[PDB]
């Protein structure tokens, strides 16, 4: 993921890039939407605007990070792309990693308004014109925000083991999941059992 | 390339019913928000009402309130403008236009073709044709203005032409004007030198589709 | 229910001039605001929205401008096909109100109209109904008024005024008012006039026929 060299924002804040193969992890969420260009600031502990206040809330004390890569190729089509919506009214903010989807007409001021649109009574969501000849920040932004934990169970996830290869016969420094020492590494005409 | 087809004229009668219909081409609906606009003739545009077509939601402007029913029918993508108890003057072009789903900011970018609605109290009739002389022949010595009037029919459109198209230089139609009797009439005249008079002949020819009728009137001078 | 008023009401120009039309509301509207052109006979359609963002494939000509209650669209290099009828949306709340509209018309060397009348047809006759028309031809700008005198006598509510639209060749217009009235009326009355007053026209032009003879 580090080294794809095909991303725009991979900046991590809770731990470092390079250490994410040292750590072990116990479990590992993973948030995806799609947003516009100008947005993707906001993805961030301790940002406003009307897609960080109430449509994806992140915590102050985050571990996880976000990445975002630009495709204007995909999800943008000629006449616009209507399929991506977003809130820009609700009653009161959001608390970090809540969702929302309820599409209760959204009532600005006091009349009552009974399930239709009218005076000071906006409908919740807005659509994207996600059209192909638009300029960078308003084009599409796919983002994933990883987000992990560490709980009081066993970790479970986590990087790959760099190996390698043994040397027979030398004086060396071994080391097997976990056993450490020194000495000679030699083959042995033992038998041991599959556990 | 949203494409918004829309239904063909319907001549109407007061207190009776029309439905306009605004089908998507392209196949079905999606998140669309869908609004309906009508403009009296020579005047401005109003605004009518608006529908949610995936979300099932339409109300009208609070002027139209109880007259005016706004549905859609997802399974074909097609939206109706049902309109009841007709007046006299909701007479007007109808329009639909897609304008993001939202209420407020983006606007009306794909706009329809326009569904003109006259609503009166008259049956088909057909044009009654007369000829106006080149009358007073002395105006400037090389210059003479002459047509035939069109009076008392219903509906529109006519379409006059003169010397079957062969003439287009100098002509002018005239948009037609609706009377207190409650057809239409409209002129059309050519201004044409004083020398190709008395030797040059010119016929007007009107076509009213509903009617189709064709006549062919041919102006002379005062008779001599 | 917001209330948009937009002036002037015809903005008169010339060719490769710049115009400036302003829109200016009833209540606060924080930035939304669209502008729509419609060319005679066909669908309107969207030049610029939130008031600052040109529509897809607008030229880059179109320029919008102001906030709050007073906005403004600014056309900077006028071409023929940017001749129409301009319209401003409040997109703000219920319900989205239109304006009036600026049709924005072509300006030229002042020009005289021409004046004819034609008399009521003997096939025209046939019937109880006779019409008299007034023509005025290629002139400009739009401001003419026609008068009826029917034996000297001021005549009223009984006229019906047609314009054409301005012409793609000379930009000069057209007008026609037709007497509507019964053949008892015609019959009792002997000389009919129509009177033209017109900015390019040092005096009144009046024209007039004799009924009958001819």
């Amino acid at each position: 993921l580090y080294n794809s060299a095909s991303f725009s924002t991979f900046k991590c804040y809770g731990v470092s890039p390079t250490k994410l193969n040292d750590l072990c992890f116990t479990n590992v969420y993973a948030d995806s939407f799609v947003i516009r260009g100008d947005e993707v600031r906001q993805i961030a502990p301790g940002q406003t605007g009307k897609i960080a206040d109430y449509n994806y809330k992140l915590p102050d004390d985050f571990t996880g990070c976000v990445i975002a890569w630009n495709s204007n190729n995909l999800d943008s089509k000629v006449g616009g792309n209507y399929n991506y919506l977003y809130r820009l009214f609700r009653k009161s903010n959001l608390k970090p990693f809540e969702r929302d989807i309820s599409t209760e007409i959204y009532q600005a001021g006091s009349t009552p308004c009974n399930g239709v649109e009218g005076f000071n009574c906006y409908f919740p969501l807005q659509s994207y014109g996600f059209q192909p000849t638009n300029g960078v920040g308003y084009q599409p932004y796919r983002v994933v925000v990883l987000s992990f934990e560490l709980l009081h169970a066993p970790a479970t996830v986590c990087g790959p083991k760099k190996s390698t290869n043994l040397v027979k016969n030398k004086c060396v420094n071994f080391n097997f999941n976990g056993l450490t020492g020194t000495g000679v590494l030699t083959e042995s005409n033992k038998k041991f059992l599959p556990f | 390339e949203v494409q918004l087809v829309q239904s063909g004229a319907e001549v109407k009668k007061p207190g009776s019913s029309v439905k306009v219909s605004c089908k998507a081409s392209g196949g079905t609906f999606s998140n669309y928000g869908i609004s309906w606009v009508r403009q009296a003739p020579g005047q401005g545009l109003e605004w009518m009402g608006r529908i949610l077509p995936t979300f099932g939601t339409a109300n009208s402007a609070q002027k139209f309130q109880g007259r005016v029913t706004i549905t859609a029918d997802e399974s074909t993508g097609t939206a109706y403008m049902e309109l009841r108890s007709l007046r006299s003057e909701d007479t007007a072009v109808y329009y639909c236009a897609k304008e993001g789903l939202a209420f407020l900011g983006y606007g009306m970018d794909v706009w329809g073709q326009g569904t003109t609605v006259t609503v009166s109290s008259a049956s088909t009739k057909g044009p009654s044709v007369f000829p106006l002389a080149p009358s007073s022949k002395s105006t400037s010595g090389g210059t003479a203005a002459l047509g035939c009037l069109v009076k008392d029919y219903f509906p529109e459109p006519v379409t006059v032409s003169w010397n079957s198209g062969a003439l287009t230089s100098g002509v002018h139609t005239f948009p037609a004007v609706l009377q207190s009797s409650g057809l239409y009439s409209l002129s059309s005249v050519v201004t044409v030198p004083s020398s190709s008079l008395g030797t040059q002949t010119y016929i007007c020819n009107v076509n009213h589709k509903p009617s189709n009728t064709k006549v062919d009137k041919k102006v002379e001078p005062k008779s001599c | 229910e917001i209330v948009l008023t937009q002036s002037p009401g015809t903005l008169s120009l010339s060719p490769g001039e710049r115009a400036t039309l302003s829109c200016r509301a009833s209540q606060s509207v924080s930035s939304y605001l669209a502008w729509y052109q419609q060319k005679p006979g066909q669908a309107p359609r969207l030049l610029i929205y939130d008031a600052s963002n040109r529509a897809t494939g607008i030229p880059a000509r179109f320029i919008g401008s102001g906030s709050g209650t007073d906005f403004t669209l600014t056309i900077s290099s006028l071409e023929p096909e940017d001749f129409a009828v301009y319209f401003c949306q409040q997109r703000s709340n219920w319900p989205l109100t239109f304006g009036g509209g600026t049709k924005v018309e072509i300006k030229r060397t002042v020009a005289a109209p021409s004046v004819f009348i034609f008399p009521p047809s003997d096939e025209q006759l046939k019937s109880g109904t006779a019409s008299v028309v007034c023509l005025l031809n290629n002139f400009y700008p739009r401001e003419a008024k026609v008068q009826w005198k029917v034996d000297n006598a001021l005549q009223s509510g009984n006229s019906q005024e047609s314009v054409t639209e301005q012409d793609s060749k000379d930009s000069t217009y057209s007008l026609s008012s037709t007497l509507t009235l019964s053949k008892a009326d015609y019959e009792k009355h002997k000389v009919y006039a129509c009177e033209v007053t017109h900015q390019g026209l040092s005096s009144p032009v009046t024209k007039s026929f004799n009924r009958g003879e001819c």
